[PDB]
């Protein structure tokens, strides 16, 4: 019973809108991409329903893949549509991922250094 | 059994007798706390109650 | 699956304030012990009543709020504060634990008016003017219910009697 | 965590009430001064002794089903 | 300024606190709660007890908008009277058999617990010791 | 009409209020004799939250206080007195 | 960051000053056992409590330090720990600058029960009495490094080191703060020939307990 | 400038080009002479009168105390080699050069060592000798300590050596004082007790009576007996195996001594037993009213044991006190408040007349009036309560008739002794109370409603002007348990002399009085009720 969708979140809004079956036929660990839609639930949704996504990802970042996780988390906040509250939520999510993925954040150092610098 | 307030919610026989007995005049508020200790010896003996010392001093 | 109304009333050391509905709680001994407080105040009478303490006697017949004389007996300068803050009466109500029930509100000396209506004259200076009930006390004797009572003529001297006081109790 | 810790609710057991009673009655003993310099005169022990005793008693006092 | 004249207004609030209506109850409770806080520790606890005698039986009210008028009154009376008497009232029903009677007594106890947390410690009764545990707080019955 | 509050760790941030919601206390909701100043948590003054009313939730025009009948009752010693609930959450209109 | 159980319930917590001024670590003092534990690549070190020799109490009671203190020298940091009996031990420490090695204790003196001990500079130690008068003692001698038996934690045993209670040697009570607490009973009366009735107050605690006549006037 | 008249009256007034505010006081009934002295670097006024006084400013307080010495004829300030800063007083045919090191204080201490924790006194008006008790749990008696030392020596001699036998003999022959080694951890229930009888004139312990390693002591009294003669008889309490935490006592006893040696001895007459640890004793119209456990019993002179002349087992939880009114006994429970029972002599029955409402943990009590009795608590509070005016002593969950607390408030320490007495001859007697932290205190009643309103306004202003440095509100730290009533907090009402000058001026203008006038008004009470 989440709130309505938005055209600005069309980057990964094919989960609740289209038949994006990551468990039926898709690459390995494709459900983490749907976790980005869960990130939308953290942005678009209720406060408890939004914090539940972070509380779940805190115990799932180690079993999600550092490469795809970074490639899906960095561009999400790199876009100009990162609002103030959206920027705070993205920063908290990245901090939680780093606290979960400590050694995995090493290969992605070239990414955040190119994103967090500006 | 006397009509007491504690026996209000009671509705039985044996229980009524047990209440009239246990809730009777217990050790508290005894017979004025009798302690006479008559002068028949003046140095020992004090178990004489209010009636023992009276009979000891009368005769 | 719980102690009966008699087993839970005899095992306790103070069944004088035992309640039938209290024996069906989760901890009857604990409730009996808590109810045995020194000077606490129990639950009100509206615990089980389903009338709300207002629907039964809904026909109240009494004044809403009688004006107290502590304040009623430019508005006033030398008498307003001198009658409310000076001639004030202390409200004498319940002290500690008179919890409001459903209703809670519905449940040798003679007066001068009775002596004037009975036809008895006032007390003279030095004479004998007894009441008509004193002749039977002088004839039969003093009353055994009140031996310390004194009457003028029998036990009290005639010069005593002052105004409407036709007797005095002298406790020894 | 700190929602309502210190008191139960409608069906709180008597033991679980006395446990909170003692657990919050010793904190007024280890912290308050008159009720801590008064117990070290009766038991005839130092402040540290009585305080450590009261702290160790906070494990499960009142009679624990452990 | 209520401490100077509070006994002359006690019956006026008591008559309104009676079982008159459902809207004439919140007003008396609000008057009591706003007068207790104003006469806090000024020496007018007698009239406060007179009013509390009537304000207590009104606790049993199913009106969701009428409980707060009495809940606030109780929360003010706990902090302006001392738990030594409020808890004394609220102790008799702390384990009442009724499931809907403890729902209010435990709520009032919680409201009187967070306020004066350690102030009510020297206010509880002597819970006697059962054979299955050590309930009596014997560490406070010294003579020194 | 039961309003909720944040009730987090009261930081070192002072309170605020709107031009219409400046008098009443954030908890007592009364205009009678403000006693002490209200505060907020760390998530109450952060970026967009800088200088926001604790009752109206918009612009700040003054400092949020407590009522004298609400500070004597030790109500101010609770968490963040920010008026936020499921409806008055971060993602609100 | 760190979490480690303990063999005994530590009553106190003392910090071994870390950095250039010695290594860092905890200095817990449980019942009859002082355990120093520097978190990291440094094992713990336990040392029994050197109770008094030829005692008269229940031997099953492990004495715990009732207070603590410290000092800041160039490199010699001290710990004037007040045991439950009152024998202030100068519990020093020795290590290889990276891991603790031993904690040499010694019966420096024997003062009353220490509720507060301020071992400041200028040769002064504030022995606050748990009940009764307080003291401000001057540290005349060196305190440590004397002929007293240096009790450490490396010397094994099987039976704490029962050291005899030596008199006041490494300290001198420079001042005595007349603490009239804890008062146990009072009675106002003019028992003497003074027109102003004095106040006879029985105060103190056990051995330090006493009686005191307070006269309302300038001594 | 201060001028003392021929009598003890003396008036001092601040200096100015013309005369200013002046006050008066008696130091009296003798020639009130004045002299100048040099103390604390400043000047001071030495008043030679029936009681030699010294007045001077210190710590922003005009400290005016009496000199702890006999009166003299004249005085002067001597500052020489033998006395760099002292006073040379010329008495009757003598010149004494004396110096005092006291900077600021009201009471001078004369100490006397003791053995255990004292817990009671006794006034012997026949000889003016004090009879105190000492007791301590987990301790050793004198004979018990000697036997323990001998047993320890015998056990240590069971080694092989036998070369260290001399060392064991020396260890058993030495004597380490308790002040140097504290005291041994003498078991969990090993009790120690003793009774002392001394004279306050010196440290002369007129008599000492020890006890076994399990006998105890919790009460003492020195009363007479109508059955016996006028010979003063002492009655002391004793416990036996009164193990606390958990509370498990074994018995109690009452020792009756004849007060031998006219106050320097005591003949062990009778040891009356009891199944409960006694905790009080007092002459109730010529009888020993002992409260054992939860039963108050009036005993009389017993040749072999105290006879139970009367009894009443209507005590709530524990009778930890008793009072001696002319006709009623205001017993003080140890779990609830006081109960003012009546002892009908004609009926010879002790009936619990009226109890209280609040669960006051009574620790000390005192009949402040014929019916209004005050007392302390176990948490630190203090409450003075009285029964209603119309209460017939024949009528009677709670007693038939009930009373309510008049004035109760938090203090800060347990008031172990709240005695209604006059601390200085000249002012009305106030309630002087002790505390469990050494700080003595006084409670003075008002006399005029105007001064009461002034003090109330001053306290209400200072409660918002000067905030407590702890952080908590004033009423929270003054009514921490019970709301204050008719008791202005003098601890904060007089703490305005050390405030900001602007705040002082504001508080003075708000009170409609000058800051100096406000200080004079605040000090007038302390001068008319204290030293």
């Amino acid at each position: 019973n989440l709130p309505f969708l938005k055209p600005d979140d069309i980057q990964y809004f094919d989960k609740l809108l289209v038949d994006v079956d990551e468990s039926t036929l898709s690459p390995e660990e494709q459900k983490e991409r749907k976790i980005m839609k869960l990130l939308l639930k953290i942005k678009n949704g209720t406060p408890p329903m939004r914090k539940a996504a972070l509380r779940q990802i805190t115990d799932k970042a180690r079993e999600f893949g550092a490469g795809p996780l970074f490639n899906q988390i960095l561009p999400l906040l790199m876009s100009p549509t990162l609002e103030d509250q959206e920027r705070h939520l993205l920063v908290k999510v990245i901090d939680r991922i780093l606290y979960k993925l400590d050694d995995l954040v090493r290969p992605y150092v070239h990414k955040i250094l190119v994103v967090i610098e500006p | 059994i006397p009509n007491t307030a504690h026996f209000a919610n009671v509705t039985q026989i044996e229980d009524a007798v047990s209440l009239w007995a246990k809730l009777k005049l217990q050790k508290a508020s005894e017979r004025w706390q009798p302690d006479t200790e008559e002068e028949y010896e003046d140095s020992s003996g004090n178990v004489v109650n209010k009636k023992t010392y009276e009979d000891l001093k009368r005769q | 699956n719980r102690f009966t109304v008699a087993e839970l009333k005899q095992l306790v050391a103070r069944p004088d304030v035992v309640e039938m509905h209290d024996v069906t709680a989760q901890d009857p001994k604990l409730l009996v012990h808590l109810k045995a407080t020194r000077n606490s105040v129990p639950v009100p009478r509206h615990w089980c009543f389903k009338r709300k303490y207002l629907q039964g006697k809904r026909g109240i017949e009494k004044p809403p709020f009688e004006l107290p004389d502590f304040i009623k007996r430019d508005i006033d300068y030398q008498k307003l504060h001198d009658a409310f803050f000076k001639w004030q009466t202390k409200p004498k109500l319940t002290i500690h634990g008179d919890l409001y029930y459903e209703g809670k509100e519905f449940e040798g000396d003679l007066s001068d008016e009775l002596r004037i209506s009975l036809g008895m004259p006032v007390g003279p200076n030095a004479h004998k003017v007894p009441p008509p009930w004193l002749i039977a006390m002088q004839r039969y004797g003093p009353p055994p219910s009140y031996p310390n009572l004194k009457i003028p003529g029998l036990n009290s001297p005639i010069p005593p009697l002052y105004g409407d006081v036709f007797g005095t109790n002298a406790a020894e | 965590q700190s929602k309502y810790i210190g008191t139960g609710h409608a069906d709180t057991t008597k033991w679980e009430w006395l446990v909170n009673q003692h657990r919050d009655s010793y904190c007024s003993y280890m912290g308050h001064f008159d009720l801590l310099n008064y117990f070290a005169i009766a038991e005839n022990e130092s402040k540290a002794r009585v305080r450590f005793n009261l702290m160790e008693k906070m494990l499960q006092p009142c009679g624990p089903p452990a | 300024m209520g401490k100077d004249y509070i006994y002359a207004v006690t019956p006026l609030l008591e008559d309104a606190l009676m079982d008159r209506d459902l809207v004439h109850r919140q007003t008396a409770s609000a008057v009591v709660q706003h007068m207790s806080l104003g006469v806090y520790g000024f020496g007018c606890e007698d009239s406060l007890n007179h009013l509390l005698n009537y304000v207590w039986p009104n606790v049993f009210e199913t009106s969701p908008h009428v409980i707060q008028a009495v809940m606030g009154a109780l929360e003010g009376l706990r902090v302006a009277i001392g738990p030594c008497r409020m808890l004394q009232y609220c102790l008799q029903g702390l384990f009442h058999p009724a499931r809907k009677v403890r729902d209010v007594y435990w709520k009032i106890y919680n409201s009187i617990y967070i306020g004066s947390q350690d102030a009510l410690i020297a206010h509880y009764p002597r819970i006697y010791n059962d054979d299955k545990n050590t309930y009596i707080r014997y560490e406070l019955d010294y003579i020194l | 009409p039961d309003l909720i509050f944040c009730r987090k760790q009261a930081g070192v941030a002072i309170g605020r209020l709107c031009e219409k919601c400046d008098g009443k206390c954030v908890i007592c909701d009364s205009y009678v004799r403000p006693c002490t100043l209200v505060r907020i948590c760390d998530e109450c003054n952060y970026g967009s939250y800088q200088g926001r009313c604790v009752i109206c939730g918009g612009p700040g025009v003054s400092d949020a206080y407590y009522c004298k009948e609400c500070t004597i009752q030790e109500k101010d010693r609770d968490g963040c007195p920010k008026i936020v609930n499921l409806g008055s959450s971060k993602t609100d209109l | 960051k760190y979490s480690e159980p303990l063999e005994e319930h530590g009553n106190f917590l003392i910090t071994v000053p870390g950095g250039s001024d010695g290594p860092s670590g905890v200095l817990i003092c449980s019942e009859n056992y002082i355990t120093y534990k520097n978190f990291g690549d440094q094992p713990d070190i336990r040392c029994p409590i050197p109770r008094r020799r030829n005692d008269l109490d229940d031997p099953e009671r492990g004495m715990i330090f009732v207070c603590s203190a410290t000092h800041k020298t160039k490199s010699m940091f001290f710990f004037l720990a007040q045991t439950e009996q009152g024998d202030i031990f100068k519990i020093t420490l020795e290590t290889d600058e990276d891991m603790v090695t031993e904690i040499r204790l010694k019966y420096f003196d024997t003062v009353p029960v220490a509720a507060a001990m301020c071992v400041l500079k200028t040769g002064f130690l504030f022995v606050a009495s748990e009940f009764g008068n307080h003291y401000l003692y001057q540290i005349a001698h060196l305190g440590d490094d004397d002929e007293e038996p240096e009790f450490s934690s490396a010397m094994p045993l099987e039976d704490t080191f029962f050291f005899q209670p030596r008199p006041l040697k490494n300290l001198v009570l420079v001042d005595e703060l007349d603490s009239l607490s804890p008062i146990l009973f009072c009675q106002i009366a003019d028992l003497a020939n003074e027109d102003t009735p004095q106040l006879y107050v029985a105060c103190g605690r056990g051995p330090r307990s006493s009686l005191r006549v307070l006269r309302h006037g300038l001594e | 400038l201060n001028i003392g008249l021929q009598n003890g009256v003396l008036l001092r007034t601040v200096l100015d080009p013309v005369t200013g505010d002046l006050s008066d006081t008696r130091t009296g009934s003798r020639p009130v002479k004045l002299f100048r002295v040099r103390m604390q670097g400043q000047e001071a006024v030495l008043a030679m009168s029936s009681r030699s006084w010294l007045s001077y400013s210190y710590q922003s307080r005009f400290h005016l105390t009496p000199l702890s010495y006999e009166t003299l004829e004249f005085a002067s300030g001597f500052a020489s080699e033998q006395c760099p800063e002292g006073i040379v007083a010329i008495s009757t045919n003598t010149l004494r050069i004396l110096a005092l090191e006291k900077l600021g204080a009201v009471f001078n201490q004369v100490a006397f060592p003791l053995q255990y924790t004292p817990r009671k006194f006794v006034i012997h008006p026949e000889s003016n000798n004090l009879i105190i008790i000492e007791t301590d749990h987990n301790a050793y008696t004198e004979a018990t300590k000697a036997q323990r030392k001998q047993q320890m020596a015998e056990e240590m001699v069971e080694a092989a050596g036998e070369l260290a036998a001399e060392m064991a003999a020396a260890f058993l022959n030495e004597n380490l004082p308790e002040s140097i080694f504290g005291a041994p951890k003498a078991g969990n229930g090993q009790w120690a007790s003793v009774i002392r009888v001394m004279n306050p004139i010196q440290g002369n312990t007129l008599d000492l009576v020890q006890l076994e390693q399990n006998e105890a002591a919790f009460s003492v009294a020195v009363c007479r007996f109508s059955n016996t003669g006028e010979d003063w008889y002492v009655l002391v309490g004793v416990a036996k195996d009164l193990i606390l935490n958990p509370r498990s006592v074994a018995g109690g006893f009452v020792y009756t001594y004849k007060l031998v040696n006219n106050g320097e001895k005591l003949e062990f007459l009778h040891k009356t037993p009891v199944e409960e640890v006694p905790a009080a004793i007092a002459p109730f119209q010529g009888r020993v009213l002992i409260g054992v456990g939860k039963l108050l019993r009036v005993y009389d002179l017993g040749k072999k044991k105290l006879l139970r002349k009367c009894e009443n087992k209507h005590i709530a939880n524990y009778i930890s006190g008793i009072q001696t009114i002319g006709h009623r006994v205001i017993v003080s429970d140890v779990q609830e408040s006081f109960i003012w029972v009546r002892y009908k002599r004609n009926e010879n029955q002790l009936i619990i007349f009226a109890d209280d409402t609040y669960p006051r943990w009574v620790t000390t009590a005192s009949l402040l009036d014929y019916d209004t009795v005050a007392g302390a608590d176990k948490f630190g509070n203090i409450c003075v309560v009285r029964l209603p005016p119309n209460t017939n002593d024949e009528v009677d969950n709670g007693a038939s008739q009930k009373a309510e607390v008049i004035m109760n408030y938090h203090v800060g320490e347990t008031v172990l002794s709240l005695q209604k007495t006059t601390l200085i001859p000249g002012g009305s007697e106030s309630l002087v109370y002790t505390t469990l932290s050494g700080g003595i205190g006084i409670l003075v009643p008002f006399t005029s409603h105007e001064d009461h309103d002034f003090f109330q306004h001053v306290e209400m202003h200072l409660r918002s002007e000067h905030p407590p440095l702890c952080g908590r509100d004033h009423l929270s730290f003054r009514s921490y348990y019970f709301p204050v009533k008719n008791v202005i907090d003098g601890d904060l009402c007089e703490q305005f002399n050390s405030m900001e000058p602007n705040k002082q001026k504001n508080v003075s203008e708000e009170l409609d009085r000058t800051p100096p006038e406000v200080s004079k008004k605040l000090e007038d009470i302390r001068t008319r009720y204290a030293f």
